[PDB]
């Protein structure tokens, strides 16, 4: 490790080798504007805002992606980088269509906190924008084009962090776009619906797909009754919407403002979470006495499953059989709820704020359906419910606390780790173990594997009999590491692989609110929402597995008898097929 | 002149790609090269010869795209180029460019219906003598 | 033919320099010599070649690259000492390798020269057959290696960092400095860059020595340089002179003169990336210092001579044409501001422009003067402001008073007859698209400038030529 010396505006600084003068001077309490620059993900200079002055230099340089030098001299408040800065927003501005009452983004956009923070009145300079050519017509993701200030993070979030890359440059100079191959429309390619590029981009030229009309309909109708239910980490982060501090549970809060919407019934995700627990558990027991398709995965997350059809057909004997915790809930409420209540379960309507964005095309799939009958009707993301929740607009910030409804709201800890990575495959070892040896473990050892960060692996005795090998998995480019190692083969020992393609777990989900850059090169919102939710599963106390629920039991004994039934596997267990690919 | 292969002829595409895959930075050599043997190179060669190589499809579009000297779609017979240079501008090359405008009846950068006449706007051939 | 080049005291400069000259030593000679870049950068060669020699590569692997990519219009010398003698090519680069430990080079050349191409390979065939090219360079421990990469002339791709990607075979897009190729370069290696004319009188500096070059040519700059003359001349071809011979025995003494005995207005050096030299400073010294200091450069080595007949307004839109078609396409000065340059200039020629637009012009070419990360678009508007500078009154001729002097703005001319000459035949008027001519026989026709676009056919429609620009 080199040192390198280097004086700036006063103060001289010893840095090691590699660093940037950019977050040298946010060590040293100075801010330089920022477009292009993602931590560690796209440092390539093309969003031309941070010009600084440099001693010798025949004209200025790029302070995002300038490395340091020894002995410099760097002064960052010259007459000529004021009026560089000025002149280039004047000339970056002419394009982006200056309507910002409209836009998705509009507080938040950070082109326009540059633009005010720049105090640039005047525009002198016309100009054509580029040609206008709105793709609604995809499922999840809409895109927009007089928008685009081609800052290349989108295209560089699908190409690296995901490993799918489907979006590229077009042109030269006007005729220069950010583009799908073929000039298709996103569905038409292999998009994994993602949202890491819809929540990564500065400006607001993506959108998610609306359905807010629907919901407004839906809940107009007084001849269909409402059942809203909720995830785990909607409290994570809906907070950040409302000035709160990172890190704050507004549980009561959220059951109460739901409640004065008028919906008919609230409840929880966790009761079919649990029951789905138990499944996979069963189904581990019988592979095991079986000999069944192994390594086992899951199949939680839509995202990495569409994946899998998409890419790679030839793991789908690996697939877990059970559908989603959100598909076992609605065909749960759609079937015992409508039996107990009486009620024609076309009078019910059931919606659901997730925060994967995959779910839009996952609800659009045709198989998931019981009976002929829509099992849910309605899923939106957290950004568009707090949208809903401001034109409604209750002043949310003095609600008191509600309690969730019977039998289907109750809550345990192992289920309540299902926003953090793993907490799903967490709760279903510590079950199995209680079923199969009665071992009482709360928290299992992982090895991180050397180079690559993000992939976990463990190994504990589930039984002395039968130890269970255990892979933990987030982040696109690490399915795509594993996946390939699966067809190599030499996870053949493995038992466990859960995988989800949004990084760092649903607390960092597509449907997440929109954070800046700044708050990123502070501090990970992962750490701080992983953290309210472990401080969430502390403080349960009244049970830390699911198997114990006496809900769940109830439920069992009186109407699924036993997990893997042919009512089971007709009612909750699904199977699926390879999708044409166009790439 | 070697006849163009017919562009659903994807055998020699993939025997290009087995015999210079070995090269470094063969993306730019192998589609000038296909672009020599088929005269024009549709979307369904990026779409196969990205496959064989494994690696998606943007690059592979991007620079076909990026580089105004490739063609994605049929081109006439004969392609006439007049020079565009600073030596030929101040000769006034404008006024052949309107002459050609008028005598072909077509505008610049379109090939004719017949298949046979297309122009374009060559910025230099080097013979500005 | 190898036999000519051997035979004209060819390739004895590997045969003095394997057996008795130091790796060290060379980048002395060069230095010594006051050898500077051509190719537009203004940097030290010698200079250059320390930074490459000293760094340190972790696999002790490093590189050299031959610039052949000449994308300057009028401009030709890269080709033609390529097509001349790539013998004295090819031995330049074999002293550089030595200087620098590189083992392997590469060469660039455009694929639309057949007669160029074909012609360096049967050199590289030549070369490996008498044991130049490959393994043990006459019977010593040196060992070099080329390989010929096929360029499609790609004019940005003529940049220091665009021509490594194109190589890599990535999107041929520049790339912020620092780290210079020389540190972090081809491959993350070390890397050294030069044009085929800088190349070329190396040999000569190792046969005659660093004096000989030094002893013709001012301080700054010595030896040589070689220009593809052209525009409004009698007489087009190369001439080889040295720096500091006065703008006006070229035009004169060298050219013969501007053709048809025609009034000489404005001189274009550098191509598009240079600007307009007019008859104010046909004494001044050609060399680096004085160029610059007239807003100019020696680009690739274009020059371009004008007449009284051309109008400098429609130049400087033609040049500024050029810069907004061979953008890349990154940084939003030459993707947005080339336009910007360009809208403004053609309602000037069509007369729908306003008063003070020429400063306005003025705010924003400063700005991405300064703010440009490619170097093409750096030096996009220094035709523009070479116009200005010097040519102002041409501009309120056509955005106050609305007439092309010269004749050639479309829409700002008109057209009247001579009708003192004109035999009234009505020729024009059965040309006139727009129907504007009317008149009768034997009688000069009369027309409605308001009527016609301008077109233009009734002026050539006439068998006397009596219609008259104005
Ligand atoms: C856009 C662009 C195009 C260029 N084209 C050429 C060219 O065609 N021929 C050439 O010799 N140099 C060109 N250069 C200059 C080269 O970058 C490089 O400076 C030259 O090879 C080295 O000579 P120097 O020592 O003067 O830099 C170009 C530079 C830029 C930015
Ligand atoms: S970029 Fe979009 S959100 Fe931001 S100010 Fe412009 S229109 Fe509004
Ligand atoms: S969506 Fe538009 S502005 Fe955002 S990163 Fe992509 S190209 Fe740039
Ligand atoms: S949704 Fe995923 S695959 Fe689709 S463009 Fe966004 S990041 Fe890429
Ligand atoms: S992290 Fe959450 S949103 Fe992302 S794929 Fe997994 S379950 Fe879906
Ligand atoms: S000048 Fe700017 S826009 Fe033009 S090629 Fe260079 S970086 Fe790209
Ligand atoms: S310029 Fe054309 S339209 Fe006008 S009078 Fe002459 S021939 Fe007619
Ligand atoms: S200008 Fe020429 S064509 Fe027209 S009437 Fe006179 S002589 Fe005839
Ligand atoms: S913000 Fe510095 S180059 Fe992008
Ligand atoms: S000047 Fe004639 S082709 Fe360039
Ligand atoms: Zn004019």
């Amino acid at each position: 490790m080199k040192e390198i010396t280097f004086k700036i505006n006063g103060q001289e600084m010893i840095v090691p080798e590699g660093t940037t003068i950019l977050e040298a001077a946010r060590m040293n309490n100075i801010d330089i504007p920022t477009l292009c620059y993602l931590k560690d993900i796209n440092e390539i200079g093309a969003c031309r805002m941070c010009l600084v002055e440099i001693a010798g230099a025949r004209a200025l340089q790029a302070a995002c992606v300038y490395p340091v030098a020894n002995g410099i001299e760097v002064l960052t408040n010259s007459p000529k980088v004021r009026e560089a800065r000025r002149v280039n927003l004047e000339l970056i501005l002419s394009n982006h269509n200056r309507e910002c009452t409209t836009c998705i983004r509009s507080e938040n956009c950070e082109l326009q906190t540059l633009a005010t923070d720049l105090g640039v009145s005047d525009i002198p300079f016309e100009g054509e924008k580029s040609g206008k050519l709105i793709d609604d017509l995809s499922t999840s993701v809409v895109r927009d084009e007089s928008k685009c200030i081609l800052c290349k993070r989108c295209v560089s979030v699908c190409r690296d962090v995901q490993s799918v890359a489907v979006l590229g440059t077009v042109g030269r100079g006007f005729t220069s776009q950010v583009q799908p191959v073929f000039n298709k429309s996103l569905a038409d390619v292999g998009c994994i619906n993602c949202g890491q590029c819809i929540i990564n981009c500065p400006v607001g030229a993506l959108k998610e797909k609306s359905d807010i009309q629907r919901v407004w309909d839906a809940i107009a109708d007084p001849s269909k009754t409402v059942i809203v239910q909720t995830a785990p980490a909607v409290r994570a982060a809906l907070g950040e919407e409302f000035g709160y501090p990172m890190g704050t549970s507004v549980t009561g809060k959220m059951a109460a403002a739901l409640r004065r919407l008028g919906f008919d019934k609230v409840f929880d995700t966790d009761f079919g979470a649990d029951v789905c627990i138990m499944e996979e558990g069963t189904e581990l027991i019988g592979r095991v006495t079986n000999g069944g398709v192994l390594p086992m995965i899951t199949s939680c997350s839509p995202g990495w499953i569409k994946f899998i059809e998409t890419y790679y057909p030839e793991a789908i004997p690996h697939l877990s059989s059970c559908k989603s915790p959100q598909n076992i809930t609605g065909a749960l409420l759609k079937n015992h709820y409508a039996q107990t209540n009486n009620i024609d379960p076309k009078d019910m309507v059931v919606v659901s704020i997730m925060p994967c964005t995959a779910k839009k095309y996952e609800v659009q799939r045709e198989e998931l359906c019981t009976d002929g009958n829509a099992d849910v009707d309605i899923s939106i993301t957290t950004r568009e419910l707090a949208r809903m929740i401001k034109e409604a607009r209750i002043l949310f910030n003095k609600l008191p606390d509600e309690d969730f409804d019977d039998y289907y709201g109750e809550s345990t800890g192992a289920a309540v780790i299902f926003g953090a990575t793993g907490g799903v495959m967490e709760a279903a070892v510590r079950t199995v173990a209680d079923v199969l040896n009665k071992k009482d473990i709360q928290e299992i050892d992982y090895q991180i594997v050397r180079g690559v960060d993000g992939i976990k692996k463990a190994s504990v005795e589930v039984t002395p009999d039968l130890t269970v090998n255990l892979v933990v998995a987030h982040g696109g480019a690490n399915i795509r590491e594993v996946m390939e190692q699966l067809k190599a083969g030499e996870l053949a020992d493995t038992h466990f692989i859960e995988l989800m393609a949004c990084p760092g777990g649903c607390v960092n989900g597509g449907g997440q609110p929109i954070v800046s850059a700044k708050d990123k090169m502070d501090i990970d919102i992962r750490t701080e929402r992983a953290k309210a939710l472990y401080d969430e599963d502390a403080n349960v106390l009244t049970y830390r597995k699911s198997h114990q629920n006496p809900s769940v039991i109830r439920l069992y004994e009186e109407y699924l008898e036993e997990p893997n039934s042919p009512k089971a596997h007709h009612i909750l267990h699904t199977k699926y097929s390879a999708k044409p690919k166009l790439v | 002149m070697a006849e163009l292969i017919p562009v659903e002829n994807l055998d020699v595409v993939k025997a290009i790609v087995a015999e210079h895959r070995e090269v470094p930075g063969c993306l730019m050599q192998i589609l000038q090269e296909t672009q020599l043997k088929y005269g024009y190179l549709p979307l369904e060669l990026q779409g196969t010869i990205a496959d064989e190589l494994g690696i998606p499809l943007t690059e592979v579009y991007g620079v076909a795209t990026f580089y105004s000297q490739f063609t994605l779609k049929p081109k006439g017979k004969y392609k006439i180029g007049i020079c565009l240079g600073t030596a030929c501008y101040v000769r006034g090359s404008q006024a052949i460019i309107d002459k050609v405008n008028s005598v072909l009846g077509t505008q610049v950068g379109d090939t004719t219906e017949d298949g046979k006449w297309s122009v374009d706007a060559t910025r230099c051939v080097g013979a500005c003598g | 033919n190898i036999d000519e080049y051997i035979g004209f005291d060819g390739y004895l400069a590997l045969e003095k320099v394997l057996l008795t000259m130091s790796p060290v030593d060379v980048i002395n000679e060069v230095k010594a010599s006051g050898l500077r870049g051509r190719g537009g950068g203004g940097f030290p060669t010698g200079l250059k070649w320390q930074f490459a020699h000293d760094a340190v590569s972790e696999d002790g692997i490093k590189y050299v690259a031959c610039n052949a990519d000449e994308g300057d219009p009028g401009a030709f010398m890269d080709r033609s000492v390529l097509e001349g003698d790539p013998h004295a090519v090819i031995e330049a680069m074999a002293i550089a390798g030595y200087a620098v430990g590189a083992s392997k080079g590469y060469v660039y050349v455009r694929a639309e020269y057949p007669i160029a191409v074909n012609r360096l390979q049967i050199a590289i065939d030549q070369a490996k057959e008498y044991g130049i090219l490959g393994e043990n360079i006459f019977e010593t421990d040196f060992s070099f290696d080329l390989e010929i990469r096929l360029g499609a002339g790609a004019f940005v791709c003529g940049e220091e960092t665009a021509l490594m990607n194109s190589i890599e075979g990535k999107r041929g897009e520049p790339r912020p400095r620092p780290p210079f190729p020389a540190n972090k370069g081809l491959f993350g290696k070390p890397t050294v860059l030069n044009n085929v004319e800088t190349y070329a009188n190396i040999p000569k500096i190792i046969l005659n020595g660093a004096e000989w070059f030094a002893s013709v040519g001012t301080e700054k700059s010595k030896g040589t340089k070689v220009f593809a003359l052209g525009g409004k001349i009698n007489n087009t071809g190369l001439l080889e002179i040295p720096m500091g011979t006065t703008l006006r025995e070229i035009i004169y003494e060298i050219g013969g003169g501007i053709p048809n005995g025609k009034a000489f207005k404005a001189a274009q050096t550098g191509g598009p990336s240079g600007g307009c030299l007019p008859e104010s400073l046909l004494d001044t010294e050609i060399d680096y210092d004085n160029l610059i200091a007239a807003g100019s450069m020696m680009g690739s080595g274009g020059l371009i001579v004008m007449d009284e007949d051309n109008c400098m307004v429609d130049v400087a839109r033609f040049f500024l044409d050029f810069t907004q078609d061979e953008s890349c396409g990154k940084c939003p000065p030459c993707r947005i501001g080339t336009k910007r340059m360009l809208e403004i200039l053609e309602r000037i020629c069509d007369g729908k422009g306003v008063e003070g637009d020429i400063e306005r012009l003025e705010e924003l070419a400063v700005g991405i003067k300064s703010s440009a990360l490619c170097g093409l678009g750096q030096t996009a508007p220094n035709p523009v402001l070479s116009t200005i500078r010097f040519f102002r009154d041409e501009y309120e001729a056509h955005i106050r008073d609305k007439k092309c002097p010269a004749g050639v703005c479309k829409h700002l001319l008109d057209f009247k007859i001579n009708a003192d000459t004109c035999k009234g035949c009505g020729i024009c008027a059965k040309k006139c698209p727009a129907d504007a001519i009317s008149g009768e026989k034997k009688k000069p026709y009369n027309i409605d400038t308001s009527k016609c676009i301008k077109c233009g056919a009734c002026i050539e429609a006439c068998p006397f030529g009596s219609i008259s620009k104005a």
